[PDB]
């Protein structure tokens, strides 16, 4: 697991290079835009319960054959596990947003998640749609465009943080595919 | 997927060489035709529900037995009517995908490979889907080379059905 | 790497919870402290060939016995590997001021070092005398600022206490 | 992250990144009366290890509420709690009552001891306790032989150690460890080689033959193969998996032999044409071009670069290459 | 394989949707670059032999143990196979540049390349140095004019650099 | 149209410009629609209640929703008709208490939860600091929201997977004094000449050591092989014209206690610089 | 008792190492963020008798069916235990502000709550509905400072996600 600063260290260690000059300015920018990143991670973990329930419900409302006999989310043991399969995936994405690097999301979650979902028999099209709903919720709370909540922030633009966390969610759909 | 871009890569990777000017011109011609094709796809998308409701009604007028005969194959009930407006929207969506991509690729991978096997099994007639496609060729309202690009993929699906 | 981010993420992963209000309070310490420890990491990365070579012969100014037969500073290759191995350690201190913890020093310099410097018979008090010379060479207003020298020396005697 | 280079590490990006970061060590003989947050973390850590990252719901976690309270003042966590939780119905339902005896035997080696059975005699010593005394002494032989107090402090949680070199095991047991532990987002219900009903190392754990290690999250990470005998005596059948030997004249003509494992073979994409073939889609006899995906090959070295292109241009995914 | 136009179609067929009006306007910009993309593929392909050979020449100047007896590029069959691999990676990076999508690059070159070099003993940290030397020979060849009209191509050279970094992390 | 400060702000069309909470209704053409709504549902006689979203509510509106309010003018109609309520008439905030329902001007019915001072209208919240303004003539009540009342029955047609997933472009960061070095390696060595070894970079100083032996760029020049037969005599000059100068007059800088000497012996190749050179000065010869 | 101090001391103990420079940096963030939350807790201290009274009326307004015979709010005595049980949650978030983390909520208010409330037949949505009120009547430059409202809201949503 690497953060943003230790990602440029393992890139410098591959060529016996010191970190200084050109690379330190892209890391001094990380500190200067660092108050925004804590102010955006707080926006996601403050709403982390309503985000997961609305994502699995919205996956079911569009595809209501999942709760039939033969659907994957049929019983109460299966629905409670699908509500927990997505609560962990949201947890690791909020780690990668706090760190600034997708290594904790790929090491501990996505490496092996594909053959997890083919042994259990989880439909990958339905699980991608449940992630896609969580992506729209994460960009809406970061950019304050949520239609159901109005969080208080200082004034400014955080488009680069929303385009960052959108790229973490697309790694989930590319892995399990 | 068959595309002017990917067929140039696949014919050089089969020979094992770099992309020469044989291949840089086949993708240059895709970029010249792309302006006519992208206006033809934006217009077929924005008038899709008019073209879907109209083309399904155009099949019930030519073949009125399809709204009469009992059985699962026919559009007699409200369930067989809903599964027919879904089939017209599949044929129309693959045409707008082929205009965007630039070739007969998305309707090969998604619609016409295996098409004669799923028609004979579920007892659907290909003449129903031809008349649904002759309507869209006569009612998209496009003009010029915009209509030349749209009618080229409509006429491609009529050749596989017949 | 052991860092400020990777500590509070691993602590909240073993507990199985989201980043709390105390896990964001630690990354704010990473902001207010980054000004001092990136000044030391930039001062070191510009003048590293003169800092390494000044400390490489502070080993042989204290221990002139290393040029005796059978020792570790006999020939030209063995002093090339000695000035390399000091430059390796000064690169890892530059990596520790950037990351913010003792991560790169632990995984890449310290772990396994006692079993290598004993098998190959490299005297570990001479991989120290070069590190201890640099820690007392530093003038606190001249090369860096006050808090930049606190961070620079604190990673310099972490390495000394790990070789001793 | 994958690979071995770029970080100077191989085991954390082989699926063991979460496991190489925890202790969970229970630093006090009894839980303090007044506080619950420190010891709730240790109980959640010994659930994740002993049950192999399975989902225990709240109606099933309340069935083990008694033991959880004996541990909080008057029991150890290594002994006497993992031993108490292994005698519960929740452990017994999914790890013992579902599989045969040798299947349940190596799930207890993973869950309690953190490793795999080395040979047949590791299996055979544990089945003899079950035949004479039953299940209740069968789970005690994992705790009350010499190995368990040797490698674990009796107040820590067990951890995985079957990959390490201080766990004095054979090198075929290294390859077997990465068949039963596939990263940190997996259980043995979510394992394609044992789906809480199978024997995961059946031929291979007994005969100690090594397997090729495929990293979790790789390209061909979905590779699985069946088992079949091949000979006339055992009434086997030919043509399912490639051999693991490279015996004859083809072993050393065309250079050194390799064994290549391919994963994903579909009907669209065979020809040199960037797109599917339209038309009939199946020959008469109605079979696919590859009747099984997950094929294997035994190839020489001078034929390795033509085969590599023949795989990837037809849709396949190389899962593993291993020199014979 | 599938290019960048086919990439958004496949993402839209799996949802069962027509393409948006915003999505057509984003594919008009990809046609609007159009000729600037074909200039980068022209410059990289036209100097393909000199990019591979002069960045192999500079690799053996900095790592001269690879061509010593007992090194991984010491013999004629083992040197000719090393130049052959560096031309294979530059081929599929130019294939990924004309397509706008790194799908032919990993499905036909990169998937199984790390597994191949670990069964043979080829040093993977030296392959990535040869990949990174063809990178800056090509992103410096991209933004020189030399018979192109003057304009800003800094968004397409960040895409070409990202295909060289992708091939380098799939082997290191 | 005209200035709002004419006729005071007593005009109904100019009053909401004066009470500047909803400036988006006149910046867009939204005020033409709500005048056309009360034509279309005849609300000009009976009292009603509007919930105008403020500025900031229009700013926090999503880019996958604000596009769909531009390509569908019917969707802008009922969203603005979803804020005009005719259940309780000109109702104040104290009559919006408890839990219950409200009838809009056009759309189905929307449930409200009003608990004391916090009052929600369903994905909306009344800011009660400025929300109890009542107009006497054409009489309604107007309250201020912080989000649009977006019913979920409208917006199953919208998503973020249409192409509104936000993406940032990353560009390469190379310096112009470095890729001018790297263009000479792209030419072949028969026409690039000396410039064909331009791709080698600066190694660290121990990489030229006797285990590793990295080759400098000067081994590929002809300046390494400057070994002539001829020689200057140096005694035929005038005395005082042959000049020599040592590097340092010190025993300890010319050679340390270790062998790491910059001046004496074979360790003069172990300098942190002097790995690459400037042979892009001349020609491609 | 999760705090910023407790998280790094327990993580240095789990690896058997001394307090490093990665650990003192996390205590620095406790110093900077202290002035924000320590005057929110001063604001909650002298004005808790009116905040729970306002929040107490905001759940019987939403759920008026609680005053029915056979429900959890029948008489004045069961009403008095609800204003008491919401005054406890306002005391436990006053503790979380002066500690620096979600410690005192995780021990005495959250752990064990969802089996007490299920057995004693109390709807958790009404223990929610008074917490989400004081999150909503809080406007950031009037009730406190601009940064104290960020901390005061951060614990109320932590209590809401725990009950829900
Ligand atoms: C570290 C990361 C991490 C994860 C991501 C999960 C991954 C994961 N999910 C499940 C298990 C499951 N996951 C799902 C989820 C779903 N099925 C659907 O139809 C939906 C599409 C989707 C919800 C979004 C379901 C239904 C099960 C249970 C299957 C079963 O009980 O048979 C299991 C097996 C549980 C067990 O063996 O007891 C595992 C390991 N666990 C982890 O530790
Ligand atoms: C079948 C039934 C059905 C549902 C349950 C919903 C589910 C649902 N919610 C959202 C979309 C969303 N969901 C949330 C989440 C929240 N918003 C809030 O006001 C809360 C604070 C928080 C949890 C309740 C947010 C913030 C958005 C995006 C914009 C917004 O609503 O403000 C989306 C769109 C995702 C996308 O764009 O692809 C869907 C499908 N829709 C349905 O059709
Ligand atoms: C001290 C620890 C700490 C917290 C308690 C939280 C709270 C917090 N957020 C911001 C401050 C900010 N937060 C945002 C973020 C946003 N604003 C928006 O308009 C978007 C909706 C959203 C995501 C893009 C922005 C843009 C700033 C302004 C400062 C900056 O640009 O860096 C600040 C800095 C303001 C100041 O200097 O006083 C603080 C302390 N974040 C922290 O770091
Ligand atoms: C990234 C972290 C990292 C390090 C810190 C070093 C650590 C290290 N140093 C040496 C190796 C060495 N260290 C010395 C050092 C000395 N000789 C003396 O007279 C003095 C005692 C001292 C100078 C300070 C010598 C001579 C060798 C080479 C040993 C040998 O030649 O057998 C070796 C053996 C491998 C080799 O030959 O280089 C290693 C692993 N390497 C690393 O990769
Ligand atoms: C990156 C790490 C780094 C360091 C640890 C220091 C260490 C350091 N000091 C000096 C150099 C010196 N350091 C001093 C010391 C002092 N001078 C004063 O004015 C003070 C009274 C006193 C502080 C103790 C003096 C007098 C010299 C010049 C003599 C010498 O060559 O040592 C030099 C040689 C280069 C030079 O300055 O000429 C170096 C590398 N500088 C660095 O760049
Ligand atoms: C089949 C072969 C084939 C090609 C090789 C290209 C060649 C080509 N490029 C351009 C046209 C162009 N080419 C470039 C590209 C560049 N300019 C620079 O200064 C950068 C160095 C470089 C980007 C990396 C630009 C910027 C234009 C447009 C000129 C402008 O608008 O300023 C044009 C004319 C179109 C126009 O003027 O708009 C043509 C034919 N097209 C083809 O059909
Ligand atoms: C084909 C025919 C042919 C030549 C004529 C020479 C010409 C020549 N000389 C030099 C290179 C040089 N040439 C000189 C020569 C001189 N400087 C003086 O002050 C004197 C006036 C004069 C000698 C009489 C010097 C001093 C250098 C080295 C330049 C330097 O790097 O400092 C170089 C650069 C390559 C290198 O450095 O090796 C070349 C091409 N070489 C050829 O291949
Ligand atoms: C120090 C930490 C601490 C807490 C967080 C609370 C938590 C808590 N609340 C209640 C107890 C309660 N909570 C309620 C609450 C309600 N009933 C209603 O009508 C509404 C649904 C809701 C109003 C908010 C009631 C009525 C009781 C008393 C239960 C009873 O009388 O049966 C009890 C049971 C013991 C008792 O108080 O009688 C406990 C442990 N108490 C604590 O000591
Ligand atoms: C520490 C805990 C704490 C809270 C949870 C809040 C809660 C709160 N708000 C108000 C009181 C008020 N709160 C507001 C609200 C606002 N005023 C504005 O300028 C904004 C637009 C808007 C922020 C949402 C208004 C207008 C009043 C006075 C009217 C009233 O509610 O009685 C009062 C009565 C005392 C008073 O302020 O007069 C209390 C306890 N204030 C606190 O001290
Ligand atoms: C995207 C590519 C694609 C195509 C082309 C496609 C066709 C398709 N149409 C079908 C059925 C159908 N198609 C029709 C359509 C018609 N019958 C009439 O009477 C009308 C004249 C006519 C429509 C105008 C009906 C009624 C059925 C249901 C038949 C049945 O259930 O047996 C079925 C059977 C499976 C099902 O029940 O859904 C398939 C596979 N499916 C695809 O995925
Ligand atoms: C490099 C050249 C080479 C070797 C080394 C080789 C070994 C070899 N021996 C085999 C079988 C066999 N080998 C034996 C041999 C014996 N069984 C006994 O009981 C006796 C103890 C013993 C000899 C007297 C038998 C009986 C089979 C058939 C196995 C069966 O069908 O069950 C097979 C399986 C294929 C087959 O059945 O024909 C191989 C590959 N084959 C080769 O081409
Ligand atoms: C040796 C005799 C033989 C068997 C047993 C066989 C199985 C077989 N089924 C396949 C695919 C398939 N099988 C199904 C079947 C189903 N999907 C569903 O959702 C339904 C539940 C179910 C049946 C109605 C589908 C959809 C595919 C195509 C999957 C794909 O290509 O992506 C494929 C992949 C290649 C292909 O596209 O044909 C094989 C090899 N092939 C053979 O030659
Ligand atoms: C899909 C297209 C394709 C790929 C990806 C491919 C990889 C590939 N690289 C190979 C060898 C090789 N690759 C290298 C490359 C290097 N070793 C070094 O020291 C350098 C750092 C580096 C390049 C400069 C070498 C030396 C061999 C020969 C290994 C041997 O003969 O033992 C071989 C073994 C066969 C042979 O060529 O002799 C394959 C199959 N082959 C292909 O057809």
């Amino acid at each position: 697991m690497l953060d943003a600063f230790s990602r440029v260290v393992v890139n410098s260690d591959a060529k016996a290079a010191y970190v200084g000059g050109s690379d330190l300015q892209a890391l001094k920018s990380f500190i200067a835009d660092g108050n925004k990143r804590l102010d955006a991670v707080n926006s996601i973990v403050s709403n982390a319960s309503c985000m997961v329930s609305d994502a699995v419900s919205g996956m079911i409302c569009e595809n209501p054959g999942l709760i039939s006999p033969g659907g994957n989310c049929y019983t109460n043991r299966r629905m409670a596990a699908c509500l927990r399969d997505g609560e962990i995936i949201l947890r690791y994405v909020s780690y990668a947003l706090l760190a600034g690097d997708a290594s904790v999301l790929e090491d501990r979650c996505l490496n092996g998640l594909k053959e997890t979902y083919i042994a259990l028999g989880v439909p990958t099209n339905s699980s991608i749609r449940a992630v896609s709903i969580m992506k729209a919720q994460a960009v809406a709370f970061i950019t304050n465009t949520a239609t159901e909540r109005k969080m208080s922030f200082a004034a400014g633009d955080c488009t680069s943080l929303a385009s960052e966390v959108a790229s973490y969610f697309d790694r989930v759909g590319a892995a399990i595919s | 997927m068959k595309t002017p871009i990917t067929e140039a890569i696949a014919t050089a990777d089969n020979q094992g060489r770099f992309l020469s000017n044989t291949e840089l011109q086949a993708v240059n011609g895709r970029y010249q035709r792309a302006t006519a094709s992208l206006t033809a796809a934006k217009a077929l998308t924005g008038s899709a529900q008019r073209l879907i409701t109209g083309a399904a009604q155009a099949v019930y007028n030519k073949f009125p037995y399809t709204t009469q005969m009992p059985g699962p194959a026919y559009a007699s009930s409200a369930i067989g009517k809903a599964k027919c407006a879904r089939d017209i929207g599949y044929y129309l969506r693959m045409v707008t995908y082929c205009l965007v991509v630039g070739g007969t690729g998305p309707m090969d991978e998604y619609l016409v490979a295996g098409l004669e096997e799923i028609n004979r099994s579920f007892d659907l007639s290909p003449s129903w889907y031809i008349e649904a496609l002759q309507y869209i060729k006569n009612s998209h309202g496009l003009s010029g080379q915009v209509a030349n690009e749209a009618n080229a993929y409509i006429d491609y699906a009529i050749n596989t059905l017949s | 790497m052991k860092s400020v981010i990777t500590t509070v993420v691993s602590a909240a992963d073993a507990a199985g919870r989201f980043p709390s209000n105390s896990d964001l309070e630690s990354i704010q310490g990473n902001i207010q402290r980054s000004a001092a420890r990136l000044e030391a990491a930039e001062k070191l990365a510009g003048n590293h060939e003169a800092v390494v070579k000044e400390a490489g012969d502070a080993c042989f100014a204290k221990y002139a016995y290393l040029k005796n037969p059978g020792e570790a500073g006999e020939n030209q290759e063995k002093i090339n590997k000695c000035y390399r191995d000091v430059d390796h350690y000064m690169r890892l201190v530059n990596y520790c001021l950037v990351v913010g913890g003792t991560g790169p020093l632990d995984e890449w310099g310290i772990a396994g070092a006692r079993e290598v410097y004993r098998t190959l018979n490299l005297p570990t008090s001479a991989y120290v005398a070069s590190i201890a010379y640099t820690r007392d060479r530093l003038c606190v207003p001249r090369d860096m600022s006050a808090q930049a020298g606190v961070e620079f020396s604190a990673y310099l005697d972490y390495l000394i206490n790990a070789l001793s | 992250r994958l690979g071995t280079v770029s970080g100077n590490s191989s085991l954390d990006k082989l699926g063991l990144d979460k496991f190489l970061s925890e202790s969970n060590r229970a630093y006090t003989p009894r839980a303090q009366p007044g506080f619950s947050s420190e010891y709730e973390q240790i109980i959640s850590a010994t659930y994740k290890q002993l049950f192999g990252n399975a989902y225990i719901m709240d109606s099933e976690r309340a069935e083990m509420a008694k033991q959880e309270s004996m541990f909080r003042d008057g029991q150890l966590t290594l002994k006497d709690f993992c031993r108490a939780l292994a005698k519960t119905e929740q452990y017994k339902k999914r790890f013992f009552d579902s599989r045969p005896l040798y299947g349940a035997i190596e799930l207890n080696f993973k869950n309690i001891l953190g490793r795999t059975p080395d040979g047949l005699e590791h299996y055979r010593a544990k089945s003899a306790v079950y035949d004479t005394k039953g299940y209740e002494a069968f789970v005690d032989a994992f705790f009350d032989d010499g190995e368990y107090d040797e490698v674990y402090d009796d107040y820590t949680v067990p951890f995985y150690r079957g990959y390490k070199t201080e766990a004095n095991l054979s090198m075929a047991a290294f390859t077997h460890f990465f068949r039963m532990v596939r990263g940190s987002s997996t259980s043995d219900k979510a394992n394609p080689n044992s789906m809480q009903k199978d024997i995961p190392l059946n031929y291979y754990g007994i005969t100690k033959t090594p397997l090729a290690v495929i990293a979790p999250g790789a390209a061909g990470t979905a590779y699985t193969e069946s088992f079949a005998g091949t000979g006339s005596w055992q009434s086997g059948r030919a043509g399912l998996n490639a051999a693991r030997v490279a015996l004859g004249v083809p072993a050393t003509a065309n250079g050194k032999s390799f064994r290549v494992e391919v994963t994903g073979y579909t009907q669209p994409g065979f020809g040199i044409t960037a797109g599917t073939a339209v038309g009939k889609l199946y020959k008469a006899n109605k079979l696919s071009r590859y009747p099984r995906s997950n094929k294997s090959y035994v190839v020489g070295f001078d034929e390795l670069t033509p085969l590599y292109q023949r795989i990837t241009k037809n849709g396949g995914t190389i899962a593993s290459i291993t020199p014979l | 394989m599938l290019d960048a136009f086919a990439k958004v179609v496949a993402q839209a067929d799996a949802r069962g949707e027509f393409l948006s009006n915003t999505q057509i306007d984003a594919l008009s910009k990809m046609v609007k670059e159009g000729n600037q993309r074909l200039d980068i593929v022209n410059k990289v392909t036209s100097n393909a032999s000199a990019i591979v050979t002069n960045s192999a020449r500079a690799l053996f100047a900095e790592q001269p143990q690879l061509i010593q007896p007992g090194g991984n590029a010491y013999t004629s069959r083992r040197m000719a196979a090393c130049l052959r691999d560096m031309e294979i990676v530059l081929r599929y990076v130019s294939y990924a540049m004309i397509a706008g999508d790194s799908s032919v690059l990993d499905d036909r070159c990169l998937n199984g390349l790390r597994e191949t070099y670990q069964a043979l003993g080829t040093p993977g940290s030296s392959v990535a140095v040869a990949i990174q030397k063809m990178k800056d020979a090509s992103v410096a060849l991209a933004n020189d004019t030399t018979g192109t009209p003057i304009g800003d191509c800094s968004s397409l050279v960040a895409e070409l650099a990202g295909y060289f970094d992708r091939a380098a992390v799939s082997v290191v | 149209a005209a200035k709002p400060y004419e006729s005071g702000y007593i005009a109904e069309d100019d009053f909401w410009r004066g009470r500047g909470i909803a400036a988006w209704v006149y910046a867009t053409g939204a005020n033409k629609v709500i005048a056309q709504i009360v034509k279309d549902f005849n609300l000009t006689d009976k009292k009603f209640m509007v919930f105008i979203p403020n500025d900031g509510a229009f700013a926090r509106l999503s880019p996958q929703l604000r596009k769909a309010m531009m390509e569908d003018s019917r969707l802008v109609y009922d969203m603005l008709a979803g804020h005009i309520f005719t259940s309780k008439g000109s109702a104040m905030l104290k009559d919006l208490q408890g839990a219950g329902y409200l009838q809009p001007a056009y759309g189905e019915a929307i449930g409200y939860v009003g608990t004391g001072r916090v009052i929600k209208i369903g994905n909306a919240q009344v800011i009660p600091e400025s929300s109890d303004i009542l107009r006497k003539n054409l009489g309604f009540s107007a309250h201020t929201l912080d989000t649009f009342i977006v019913p979920k029955a409208l917006t199953k047609k919208v998503s973020i997977e249409a192409g509104f997933s936000p993406v940032t472009p990353a560009k390469y960061v190379s310096t112009t004094k470095a890729d001018l070095r790297y263009v000479g390696a792209t030419k072949p060595a028969a026409v690039g000449g000396r410039r064909a070894m331009n791709l080698m970079k600066q190694q660290p100083f121990w990489m030229y050591g006797p285990p590793y032996n990295a080759v400098t760029q000067d081994e590929y020049e002809p300046i390494s092989a400057a070994a002539p037969k001829a020689f200057v005599d140096y005694q035929i000059f005038a005395p005082g014209t042959v000049k020599v100068s040592p590097d340092s007059v010190n025993a300890n800088e010319l050679n340390p206690v270790s062998g790491m000497s910059k001046y004496i012996g074979k360790t003069q190749k172990l300098v942190g610089d002097q790995g690459i050179s400037d042979r892009s000065d001349k020609l491609p010869m």
